[PDB]
């Protein structure tokens, strides 16, 4: 009944007060995270723990894929780590941090570990495929920025770039009015 | 303005091999050595480490090595001498010598350092070796070298030596290295055309010792050009001014602002210059990026 | 029996398994259980890692649920090229204080004939070091 | 290095804030506060610490030609270490961005707040010497032009003492003391600036709509298109007390200008000043972009009016994407598919109301959809 009076529009708690685009957003991802049909008993029940739910899943899920991963710490890619949660959150339906609460609040958590356990969160490699996905850009503004070199290392689908080198250049040269770091502070 | 068929300079600036040695207590001085990837750190019981190179300023600007066209060649004596007139050399004088004067040249090895010290000896010179202590405290802008009791007298040394036709100045330079203990030192290495690093080496006594070398010291002399544009940082300077980190050259000939399209406008520098209007701060780097390519050197040549 | 890899990196794979082979004898203080590679070839360590004498650790049951499992000679560590490295080399000169620290020198020419270290770490301190390995 | 913040405030500017932690951590100017910061960006290995200026002017991510994406690394780690309480330092720099303007004007960044590139300030910056006497700090709305008078004072600013010489508080601190004269400037009243200051400012001013910070300054930049010179607060106002009826006045004068001056007539040759001046200020959400929202809501009662003379112009399939914000692969793939009817990109193959109907049929959103101006 709360779920309901929630997706028709009006305020019910302790569910997020969002616009209606976002609020079937949310139901969809929900269903993404136990890879199963909606529940609607864990569904408020998660929400009414937010935003320090949503912080245990993303230390559960670094710990569990640091255990069991096949690669050199070094060589841990962003889809080896945070694959699952990252790429499962950035349009849902767009990337406007102020209703995007499950994106906005995992940049929130990433932006105060990037250089801590010896820069681990910074240092996950990524190519320029998914670098676009980040960015919001194309793949010629891409290659544009390995001739002037404002992006630091072409194989598009090549390992060359860091996510802190990533995250940073967002800050640069692609925040919008709606995507960018002003509203999770 | 055409190039010619012949054009050389000398250079002006030249360093020698940075030799490394290892102060004991009780003040005894025995080379730095090293193992075989090469590896070099100090040792245990050592107290310091000394750097010991030197550096002359011997005016082979003035002239060309070698010029087939008198045309060029009085171009060029016209351009180093309203240079000197009208702008002076004190800019580019104070620019390197502010790299002898703080540990550019002590490339990494300033990094994790707890102080340095540096102690010039100049030959035409009376007494009183001019010492530099504790750099990263006391010698951190231009006003802190200023600031020195002796900084206008050696300011005055590089002129001099610019401004004659036989201008010598020699420096000997000294440095003193406080490391943490068995702390890192990184020398230059060797070029191999292939982790896998070898070290340059000379013999001093009867054993070899890694060195600094002596085309490394003279790029770090020469970073000055911060007259391209943005200027973020200093570039080593040559023509077409390039950067190492990232494989890019700034002052592309794109852009229109590297060595060999200021040469074409030589001509057009000399009446800026002899005019009595005080000439743009864009148009004087270009005076200064002229000047330090002809303090550089090199082959000018084309065809 | 034989763990085969199949997903990588052998060397901070095998390192992995055998942490877990280092926290099994301590929970029941039994030092028979021993570790050898097959593949023991010169650029890797190998895919392959048996033991002789582990599989009802909590390591190796969630790992086999993913896609990559399938659960004479003398494997001997080395701690000689521990003290090669010049950090060791100072390590060394402390106890021989605890004297003239001078009249030693280096050797500035050595070669060392395929160790093989295994990168972990220490729980009881927050520490690092290798398992240099050879045959 | 370890510093204390000063007193918050979320209007300072990126300048004004680093001479004050410099002059409450004992510092003598900002020149040696940054060149210590330099030295401590070194000491912890940061990849771009060579390319932290010394200078206050070129501090900002925008002056930056490469350090951009390291200078916002670098301005990070100071926020995280070198202070007792983390202090806000992003959100008072302005940052480039991807965004660009009507037609192809840049654009700049700070916070939450989207600003055309050709009104930010690089010659001098004006100020108000009784914000600096009681306020104690600079703000961020002194960067820009336009920001004549201030909102709170109704002063004008000032760009030059009684003695000639000009006042940049970034080189000559935050008191109001001139270099030459070394004595505090003497001041230089309308009401049509003020009101302007004050819209600009934030807060709500009549008769200009309540919009967004993004938007307020990009009607500015467009009102500055339209009379094709620089910017006039008196008929500014005077524009948007007849809104919306006045802006409906320029567009029937448009359309009988161009008219005057039928079947092969296309969009950019009837309405190429008026649609596509006013497509991205700064984007497409027709819920704050009342000028593109009033645009459609004009050509939505007036398409087949006039036996269709407004549905029947001519486009191509470049400026089909700039109205339906999609790519030519997809304009492409619906002469595939024939969604829509009609390949060469630079041809006028299509029809301005079957563009229109199109977008209500494949191309809406949240934000750019028509249910906003009904
Ligand atoms: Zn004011
Ligand atoms: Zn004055």
């Amino acid at each position: 009944c709360t779920v309901s009076n929630w997706l028709a529009g009006h305020e019910s708690k302790p569910l997020p007060n969002l616009p209606k685009s976002y609020r079937w957003g949310l139901v969809h991802w929900w269903m993404g995270i136990k890879d199963s049909e909606f529940d609607h008993f864990s569904f408020v029940q998660f929400f009414s723990n937010w935003p320090r739910s949503f912080h245990s899943i993303i230390e559960d899920e670094v710990e569990f894929n640091l255990e069991h991963a096949v690669v050199s710490t070094s060589e841990l890619r962003l889809k080896d780590l945070l694959g699952r949660l990252f790429f499962g959150s950035i349009r849902l339906p767009e990337r406007n941090l102020q209703h995007n609460i499950i994106l906005g609040e995992l940049l929130c958590y990433l932006e105060n570990r990037l250089w801590q356990d010896k820069g681990l969160i910074a240092n996950l490699k990524m190519n320029a495929l998914e670098a676009t996905v980040m960015l919001n850009c194309s793949l010629d503004q891409i290659a544009s920025m390995v001739e002037q070199r404002i992006l630091k290392p072409l194989d598009v689908t090549d390992y060359l770039f860091h996510f802190g080198d990533i995250f940073c250049l967002w800050l640069a040269e692609f925040q919008s009015d709606e995507f960018n770091r002003s509203f999770y502070v | 303005m055409k190039l010619p068929t012949n054009l050389a300079y000398e250079r002006s600036i030249d360093p020698s091999d940075v030799c490394f040695f290892v102060v004991w207590p009780d003040d005894r001085k025995t080379p730095l050595t090293y193992n075989s990837v090469d590896f070099c750190h100090v040792p245990y019981g050592a107290s310091h480490i000394e750097c010991s190179f030197s550096v002359s300023f011997s005016s082979e600007l003035r002239q060309p090595y070698k010029c087939n066209s008198s045309k060029v060649k009085q171009t060029l004596v016209q351009l180093v001498e309203l240079y000197e007139t009208k702008i002076g050399w004190t800019e580019l004088a104070t620019r390197y010598l502010m790299n002898i004067c703080n540990g550019k040249w002590l490339w990494k090895n300033t990094r994790k350092a707890y102080c340095w010290n540096i102690v010039l000896t100049p030959w035409p010179w009376n007494g009183e070796k001019v010492g530099f202590e504790d750099i990263r405290t006391n010698y951190t802008s231009r006003q802190d070298f200023k600031n020195n009791k002796n900084w206008s007298a050696i300011v005055e040394m590089i002129k001099t030596a610019f401004s004659s036709t036989d201008g010598l100045a020699i420096f000997e330079v000294r440095a003193t290295l406080h490391l943490p203990t068995n702390a890192m030192v990184r020398p230059s290495q060797v070029f191999t055309e292939k982790n896998s690093r070898v070290f340059q080496s000379t013999t001093i006594d009867g054993e070899r010792s890694p060195i600094l070398g002596a085309f490394k010291t003279g790029a770090a002399i020469a970073t000055i050009d911060d007259w391209y544009p943005e200027a973020t940082e200093p570039l080593r300077v040559g023509r077409f001014g390039v950067h190492r980190e990232d494989v890019t050259c700034y002052r592309h000939p794109s852009t229109g602002k590297d060595f060999f399209s200021i040469l074409q406008q030589a001509e057009h520098y000399i009446e800026v210059l002899s005019a009595n209007k005080t000439p743009a701060q864009e148009t004087i780097n270009d005076m200064h990026f002229l000047m330090a390519n002809l303090i550089k050197g090199g082959m000018f040549q084309h065809k | 029996k034989t763990i085969t890899f199949l997903p990588c990196n052998n060397e901070s794979l095998a390192a992995k398994c055998l942490r877990v082979l280092h926290g099994f004898n301590y929970q029941y203080e039994t030092r028979n259980i021993g570790v050898s590679f097959p593949l023991w070839c010169d650029a890797t360590v190998g895919k392959k890692i048996s033991f002789v004498s582990l599989l009802k650790q909590h390591y190796f049951v969630q790992m086999e649920q993913l896609q990559y499992f399938h659960i004479y000679v003398s494997f001997r560590r080395c701690q000689s090229i521990d003290k090669l490295t010049a950090a060791g080399l100072a390590r060394k000169i402390r106890r021989l204080e605890k004297f003239d620290p001078s009249s030693f020198a280096q050797k500035e020419h050595t070669a060392i004939a395929h160790y093989h270290s295994l990168g972990e770490s220490s729980k009881q301190t927050n520490r690092n070091f290798r398992l240099n390995i050879r045959m | 290095m370890f510093l204390q913040r000063p007193k918050p405030y979320s209007d300072e500017s990126l300048e004004s804030f680093f001479i004050r932690v410099a002059n409450k951590n004992g510092y003598g100017d900002v020149h040696r506060f940054l060149e210590a910061t330099k030295r401590f960006l070194q000491d912890i290995d940061h990849n771009g610490y060579q390319t932290f200026p010394t200078d206050i002017t070129r501090i900002n991510p925008y002056s930056a030609k490469n350090s951009s994406s390291a200078r916002t690394a670098s301005f990070l780690k100071l926020a995280q270490l070198t202070f007792n309480e983390p202090p806000e330092l992003l959100g008072l720099a302005i940052n480039r961005t991807n965004m660009k303007y009507s037609p192809s004007t840049s654009a700049v960044v700070r916070g939450a707040e989207v600003f055309p590139r050709s009104l930010l300030r690089t010659h001098s910056i004006p100020c108000c010497p009784l914000c600096l006497r009681e306020n104690g700090y600079a703000s961020y709305l002194w960067h820009f032009q336009g920001y004549e008078y201030c909102h709170s004072h109704n002063v004008p600013l000032i760009t030059t003492c009684s003695c000639g010489k000009e006042f940049d508080y970034r080189v000559s601190g935050l008191k109001g003391i001139c270099c030459k004269c070394k004595e505090p400037i003497t001041l230089t009243g309308h009401e049509a600036a003020c009101t302007v200051s004050n819209w600009l400012a934030g807060h709500e001013s009549k008769p200009l709509p309540n919009l967004p910070k993004s938007y307020r300054w990009g009607l500015v930049h467009w009102w500055m298109g339209i009379k094709d010179s620089e910017f006039d607060h008196f008929s500014f106002v005077q524009f948007f007390s007849n809104w919306p009826r006045s802006f409906h006045s320029i567009i029937e004068d448009e359309v009988e200008f161009n008219l005057e001056h039928t079947s092969e007539l296309r969009l950019k040759d009837l309405l190429g000043r008026l649609f596509f001046g006013s497509i991205r200020l700064p984007e497409r959400n027709l819920q704050h972009n009342i000028i593109l929202g009033e645009l459609l809501c004009y050509l939505e009662n007036r398409l087949w009016q006039d036996k269709g003379l407004i549905a029947n112009l001519k486009m191509n399939a470049l400026e089909a994407t700039v109205m339906l914000n999609c790519s030519l692969d997809q304009i492409a793939s619906m002469v595939e598919q024939r969604i829509l009817k009609p390949l060469d990109v630079t041809d006028y193959l299509f029809h301005f109301g079957d563009i229109f109907c199109l977008w209500l049929a494949e191309f809406q959103s949240d934000e750019f959809n028509r249910s906003f101006y009904v």
